[PDB]
């Protein structure tokens, strides 16, 4: 949960800072979860189109996750001596001979991962109402004064109790 | 392929009796043995000038082109496939009997 | 209708062939009874020639059906 | 006297008619007998078995099954050498039949009569007479 | 053995036999008597060797009584079938004389006679091998020529010298 | 012990170091489902067919045999197969490959018996493997090239299914 | 060769050793099912069985229930499946009360403590599997139809 969140946090920030050549033309000006929705609209099965970004990410991540799943099963039943998260990925030496890493480093990974989980959750939720994205929301410390329009999420029922029960300032 | 024509895993058709299912040899030989006579062509509308095996293979190809849509009730796919499978099952059964039992 | 032919020496040829074929087969496969001069009797000869007229009739009719004649 | 657990069982290919979990948790019955031949008999629970020459031993779930087989061996193979036991899951083996070495249809000394009523059956007491009373209807 | 090297040696054949190449992939030699198999190979080869020339000769010279039939193979239809029956009966009668009452595998070789030998001559292994190998080639060639004449409907020599069209049916 | 390919995963027991092309890569443990010798022969047979196919696609783009163009004018890869099925060119190949596979079945039986090594038909006419030290390199190189060729063949045919031009034409004009 | 034999060498037990009953393939399936798999606590056995059963339960209620043609069909399908699961958990609970006397051991299903653990796992798993099926059907239009979205 931490590792994904860490990537997610940076990714949102980086997406605001700059985008790779040509992406802006196809997607348009959609910013965070909205880009996931837009890409899905233009991909087969999910929608009609000539794109496969979300599906390709899922296929390669899925192949990695099936292998890790076998590892999780083996560790759970005690067959393997591997500690949690120790997949051996230390290409640039940092642990000085062990990919597992020192206790100091693993503490840094765990605490940054927890912090990232909270931060990315905040960023997603802030995009849900302001529609500003991480950097723009940071610039606008007084917010709800100005709201950048955002297309509705694929799960839109959850954003229905804003107006009736909550104040609905936005 | 629970067990092939070899002493790999300790397979037991039942509680204490090991028995070599010859799934490669029986499946391959039954497939070929049934297919070569089945090639025999016939100028019948079901076959269309091909044999049963060739027409069955052609029917898979024509219905696979319309991949989501299933073959219709009057489509020749259902007759061709049922006869081909029935013959294949019969030659697999007879092949398993002959090879496993007579061993030669 | 499947096409049959009036009797000719070709029909006779098929019949003769089938009868002889079954006489030799009967010398081989009849389990209860000089390759043809041991134990060959009237019921064996009459059985192999009865199967000869069955195999021969089927062969004549089929070869007429497909065009071999 | 005690059941020799090592006696070889008659050859049998198995059946679904044999004993179930109640035999291994409540009680089982065993029968032994001597055969002069290696001959086929019918199992009370199913098909046919072959009794071995010498001593045979079976396990059945009911006492009636052991005695139905006993009746059969005596009637057809004239084997009167059969002993019927009850076996509890505690390991206790209880000899059953013939209870004192002599068949019940033959009289034996030292047998005490149980259940014998001194009058004829028409001399029993009416139900009303023994109502709200513990007294038995057999006089 | 030596012919199909990724398979075992048959171990029912040896170089003593005239045409040994170690070629028995299906293991037929184990299933049936080698003496019968050798007899069958030489006999089938002899008939096929006669057959190949039998296909070639009518195209040039044919007997006056019989009709050409438009193909050496097709001629069987044109000729009287009583002729064909006389050939069938004659071959069987010759077989009964040559094999003296032996029409079955047990009866054959009872006398100790070698399969190829019918008493015409005794030969060297070099000579015997030559006979078997020509016969083997002839059997395959007979199948090729018969189908060529059947599909083309034209003679072998005419097709070789002329169009040489691919056999099509 | 751990798999060399996937460090986190335990080493697949059915696989052994001696086997050519072994990297410890069997995450799903499919070697337990079926005999390893059967799978080893299956992998090499797929490898050899794939290698031929990939080379064929490159060669077919580079040049065509004399008179082939008249029968097939514009078809490039999978397209030539349909017209040549009616021409009987594919039919003839099928017949002869099937004929070889009949003896292949007997070879497969010998492998399962354990006398025969998987994938060995003793076809080394030029004596390349005579040294026995060049043999180990050759066995490995065959397995590796065939694995790449399977990926290559699928990659090329799928490129043709999108841009119908063949692998070399796709490289020149995308 | 003979494929049918007495059960566990005993000719007089009420069972036979048939290929369906005692083949290597059958032994592998039975031994690896959560009910019989070694190294599993009774609670984990309950969780795995519960996830499987709760997941398939949602589908028949949703597609064939009284509110199937309504736009609230999936919500009705989840609630009816959950209602069935609540009844089934009560069936498990009452069975545990009568069948097993109280003892210290808790590592086996056929113990009072173990059966209680199985019920706890089955309840959580059934709710979790029914919930997972609900999320998947709610979001993916292929599952809402029988695959009929493609035609
Ligand atoms: C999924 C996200 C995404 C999307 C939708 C696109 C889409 C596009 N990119 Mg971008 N790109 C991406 C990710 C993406 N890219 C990433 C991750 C990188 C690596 C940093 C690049 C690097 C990149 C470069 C360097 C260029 C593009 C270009 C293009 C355009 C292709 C023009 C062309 O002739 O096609 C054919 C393109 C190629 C065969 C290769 C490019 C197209 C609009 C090109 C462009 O703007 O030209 C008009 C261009 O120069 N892209
Ligand atoms: C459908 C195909 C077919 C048929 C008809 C036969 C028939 C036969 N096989 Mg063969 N066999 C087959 C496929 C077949 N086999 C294959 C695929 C293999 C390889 C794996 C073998 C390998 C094999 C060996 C190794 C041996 C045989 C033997 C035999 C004979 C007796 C044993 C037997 O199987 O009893 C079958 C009995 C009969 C077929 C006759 C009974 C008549 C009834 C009507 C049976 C009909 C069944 C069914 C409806 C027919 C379907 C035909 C078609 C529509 C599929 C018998 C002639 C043995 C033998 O005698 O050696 C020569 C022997 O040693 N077979
Ligand atoms: C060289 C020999 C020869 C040839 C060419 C034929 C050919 C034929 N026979 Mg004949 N037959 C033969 C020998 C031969 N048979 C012998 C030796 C016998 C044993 C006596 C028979 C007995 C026989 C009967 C009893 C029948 C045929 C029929 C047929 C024909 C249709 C079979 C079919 O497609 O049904 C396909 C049906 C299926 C169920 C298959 C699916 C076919 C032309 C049938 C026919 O219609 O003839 C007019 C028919 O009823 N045959
Ligand atoms: C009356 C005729 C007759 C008789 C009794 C024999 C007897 C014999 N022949 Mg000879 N043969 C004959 C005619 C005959 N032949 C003719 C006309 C030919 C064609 C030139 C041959 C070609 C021939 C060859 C090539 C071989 C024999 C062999 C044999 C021996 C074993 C097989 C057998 O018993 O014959 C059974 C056969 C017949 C009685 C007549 C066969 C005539 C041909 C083959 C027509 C076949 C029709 C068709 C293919 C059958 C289809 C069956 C089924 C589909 C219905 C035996 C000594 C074999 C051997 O080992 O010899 C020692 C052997 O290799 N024969
Ligand atoms: C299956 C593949 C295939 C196909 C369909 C063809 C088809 C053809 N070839 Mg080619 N050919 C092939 C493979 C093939 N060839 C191979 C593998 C070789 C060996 C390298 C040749 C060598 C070859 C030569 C040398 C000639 C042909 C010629 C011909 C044509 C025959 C025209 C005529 O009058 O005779 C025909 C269109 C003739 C032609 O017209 O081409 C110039 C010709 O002379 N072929
Ligand atoms: C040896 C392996 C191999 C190689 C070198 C290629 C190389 C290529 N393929 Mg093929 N391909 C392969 C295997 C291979 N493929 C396999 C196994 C599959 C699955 C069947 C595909 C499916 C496939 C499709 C569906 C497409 C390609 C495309 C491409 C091209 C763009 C590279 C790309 O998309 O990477 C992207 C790499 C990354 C994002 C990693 C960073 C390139 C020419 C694309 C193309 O332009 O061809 C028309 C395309 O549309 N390939
Ligand atoms: C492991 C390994 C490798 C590697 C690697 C990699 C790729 C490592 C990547 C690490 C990363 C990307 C870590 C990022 C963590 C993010 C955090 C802690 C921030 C959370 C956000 C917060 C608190 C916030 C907020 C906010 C709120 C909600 C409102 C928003 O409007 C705005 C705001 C931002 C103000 C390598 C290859 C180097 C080799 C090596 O041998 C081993
Ligand atoms: C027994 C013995 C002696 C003797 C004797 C006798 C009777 C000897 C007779 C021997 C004979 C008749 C031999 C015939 C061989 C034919 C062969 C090898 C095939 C050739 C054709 C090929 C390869 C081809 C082809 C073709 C194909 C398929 C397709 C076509 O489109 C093209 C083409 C034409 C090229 C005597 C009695 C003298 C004495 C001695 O004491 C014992
Ligand atoms: C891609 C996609 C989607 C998406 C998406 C995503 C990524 C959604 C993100 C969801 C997340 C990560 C929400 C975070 C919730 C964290 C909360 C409520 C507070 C936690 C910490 C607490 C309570 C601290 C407690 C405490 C503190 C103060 C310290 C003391 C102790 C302690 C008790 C620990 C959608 C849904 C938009 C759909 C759309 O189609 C596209
Ligand atoms: C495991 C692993 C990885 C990986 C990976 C992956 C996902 C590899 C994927 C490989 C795949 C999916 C290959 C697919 C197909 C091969 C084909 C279709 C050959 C087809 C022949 C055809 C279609 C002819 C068809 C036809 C003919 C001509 C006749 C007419 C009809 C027609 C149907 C057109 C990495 C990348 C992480 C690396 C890592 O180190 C290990
Ligand atoms: C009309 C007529 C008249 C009277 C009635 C009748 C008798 C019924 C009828 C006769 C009809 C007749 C006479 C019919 C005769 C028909 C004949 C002789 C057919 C020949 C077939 C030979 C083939 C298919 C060769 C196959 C070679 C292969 C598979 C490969 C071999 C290979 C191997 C083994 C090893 C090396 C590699 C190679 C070399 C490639
Ligand atoms: C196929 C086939 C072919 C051959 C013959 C055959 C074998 C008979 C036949 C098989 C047929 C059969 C019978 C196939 C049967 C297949 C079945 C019933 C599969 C059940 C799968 C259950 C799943 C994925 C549950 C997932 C729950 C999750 C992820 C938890 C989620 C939750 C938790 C608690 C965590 C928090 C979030 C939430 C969401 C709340």
């Amino acid at each position: 949960h931490g590792r994904v969140a860490m990537l997610a946090a940076a990714g949102a920030i980086v997406q605001d800072i700059f985008t790779f050549p040509g992406v802006k033309s196809v997607i348009g000006d959609v910013k965070m979860t909205s880009v996931h929705d837009k890409f899905l609209s233009m991909e087969a099965g999910s929608g009609k189109g000539d794109m496969a970004a979300m599906h390709q990410l899922l296929l390669w991540l899925g192949l990695l996750e099936i292998a890790t799943s076998v590892a999780i099963i083996q560790s759970f039943k005690g067959e393997t001596s591997r500690g949690p998260g120790e997949f051996g990925f230390d290409p640039l030496n940092f642990g000085k001979g062990n990919s597992a890493g020192s206790d100091s480093y693993k503490l840094k990974e765990i605490k940054n991962g927890r912090l990232a989980m909270i931060g990315i959750g905040g960023m997603v939720h802030h995009y849900l109402l302001t529609g500003k994205g991480p950097l723009q929301f940071l610039g606008g410390i007084p917010n709800y004064k100005s709201c950048v329009s955002h297309p509705d999420s694929l799960l839109p029922w959850l954003f229905k109790a804003v107006g009736p029960v909550l104040p609905k300032i936005c | 392929l629970s067990v092939v024509a070899q002493s790999k895993s300790d397979f037991e058709i039942s509680d204490g009796t090991p028995y070599t299912l010859n799934v490669p040899l029986v499946g391959a030989a039954s497939f070929i043995g049934w297919v070569v006579p089945t090639l025999l062509p016939s100028q019948i509308a079901l076959y269309g000038g091909k044999g049963l095996s060739t027409a069955f293979f052609a029917s898979i190809g024509t219905n696979l082109a319309k991949f989501p849509a299933p073959p219709g009730m009057t489509d020749p796919f259902w007759l061709l496939c049922f006869i081909w499978h029935s013959g294949l099952f019969a030659t697999m059964i007879l092949g398993s009997i002959g090879y496993n039992g007579y061993a030669g | 209708v499947p096409q049959t032919v009036a009797w000719s020496a070709k029909t006779g040829a098929v019949m003769v062939l089938s009868n002889i074929l079954c006489i030799v087969a009967g010398r081989y496969v009849i389990q209860v009874k000089s390759g043809s001069f041991a134990g060959f009797g009237l019921p064996e000869l009459l059985a192999s020639t009865s199967l000869g007229h069955i195999v021969g009739s089927g062969a004549i009719l089929g070869l007429s059906y497909v065009g071999v004649l | 006297e005690t059941l020799n657990l090592q006696i070889p069982s008659p050859t049998f290919e198995g059946s679904t008619g044999g004993w179930l979990r109640a035999a291994e948790v409540e009680e089982k019955y065993a029968i032994t007998w001597t055969s002069p031949k290696e001959q086929v008999f019918e199992m009370p629970t199913g098909g046919a078995a072959i009794m071995r020459q010498g001593e045979n031993l079976l396990y059945l779930a009911r006492k009636e099954q052991c005695l139905a087989l006993a009746t059969q061996v005596k009637n057809s193979f004239k084997i009167t050498d059969y002993k019927v036991y009850r076996i509890f899951p505690s390991g206790e083996v209880q000899y059953l039949h013939p209870k004192d070495g002599v068949f019940p249809e033959k009289v034996n000394a030292g047998r005490v009569g149980v259940g014998n009523v001194s009058h004829s059956i028409g001399k029993n007491l009416n139900p009303a007479q023994i109502k709200f009373t513990s007294k038995s209807f057999n006089g | 053995n030596l012919a199909v090297p990724f398979l075992k040696a048959p171990a029912k054949l040896d170089s003593s036999m005239p045409g040994y190449a170690g070629f028995d992939p299906l293991g037929c030699s184990d299933f049936y008597d080698v003496k019968w198999l050798q007899e069958a190979e030489i006999k089938n080869g002899r008939v096929a060797m006669l057959g190949v020339v039998g296909l070639l000769v009518p195209e040039f010279f044919h007997l006056p009584m019989y009709t050409a039939g438009a193909t050496p193979y097709e001629s069987y239809t044109t000729v009287p079938a009583f002729a064909l029956i006389q050939i069938f009966l004659g071959c069987g009668a010759v077989e009964y004389f040559t094999h003296k009452g032996k029409i079955s595998p047990d009866n054959m070789f009872d006398g100790g006679r070698v399969p190829g030998e019918f008493g015409w001559g005794k030969a060297d292994m070099t000579m015997q091998t030559k006979e078997i190998k020509n016969g083997r080639l002839a059997m395959l060639a007979f199948g090729g020529i018969l189908h060529q004449q059947l599909f083309t409907k034209m003679g072998t020599i005419a097709h070789l010298t002329g169009g040489f069209k691919p056999l099509t049916f | 012990a751990m798999s060399e390919s996937v460090p986190f995963l335990k080493k697949p027991e059915a696989l052994d170091s001696s086997m050519a092309g072994y990297a410890g890569f069997d995450p799903l443990g499919l070697s337990s489902i079926a005999d390893i010798k059967f799978l080893q022969e299956s992998e090499i047979k797929h490898c050899r067919i794939a290698m031929l196919a990939a080379a064929g696609s490159i060669a077919q783009d580079i040049f065509t045999f004399p008179g082939v163009s008249k029968v097939v004018g514009t078809a490039k890869m999978t397209g030539v197969h349909d017209v040549l099925v009616k021409q009987g060119a594919m039919g003839q190949i099928l017949l002869w490959t099937s004929f070889l596979e009949v003896f292949g079945t007997i070879a497969l039986l010998e492998t399962l018996d354990g006398k025969r090594a998987p994938g060995d038909f003793k076809f080394d006419p030029l004596g390349f493997s005579k040294n026995a030290e060049t043999a180990k390199r050759y066995q490995l190189s065959e397995i590796k090239n065939g694995r790449l060729a399977m990926l290559a063949t699928g990659g090329m045919v799928h490129g043709y299914f999108i841009t119908g031009k063949g692998p070399l034409e796709l490289l020149t004009n995308f | 060769s003979q494929f049918i034999k007495p059960y566990n060498d005993d000719p007089f037990v009420g069972n036979l050793a048939t290929p369906v009953s005692t083949s290597s393939f059958t032994k592998s399936l039975l031994s690896n099912l959560p009910a019989y798999r070694a190294g599993l606590s009774p609670l984990l056995r309950g969780v795995e069985i519960g996830l499987t059963h709760g997941y398939f339960l949602v589908g028949p209620f949703y597609k064939l229930g009284p509110l199937r043609n309504s736009d609230v069909a999936l919500l009705s399908g989840f609630f009816s499946a959950l209602g069935l699961i609540v009844i089934l958990v009560a069936c498990l609970t009452i069975y545990g009360v009568v069948s097993f006397e109280e003892t210290e051991a808790k590592d086996q299903l056929q113990t009072a403590k173990g059966w209680r653990q199985f019920t706890s796992g089955w309840l959580v798993g059934s709710v979790g599997g029914a919930s997972f099926a609900y999320i998947l059907i709610s979001n993916i239009p292929f599952l809402q139809t029988a695959g009929m979205s493609m035609l």
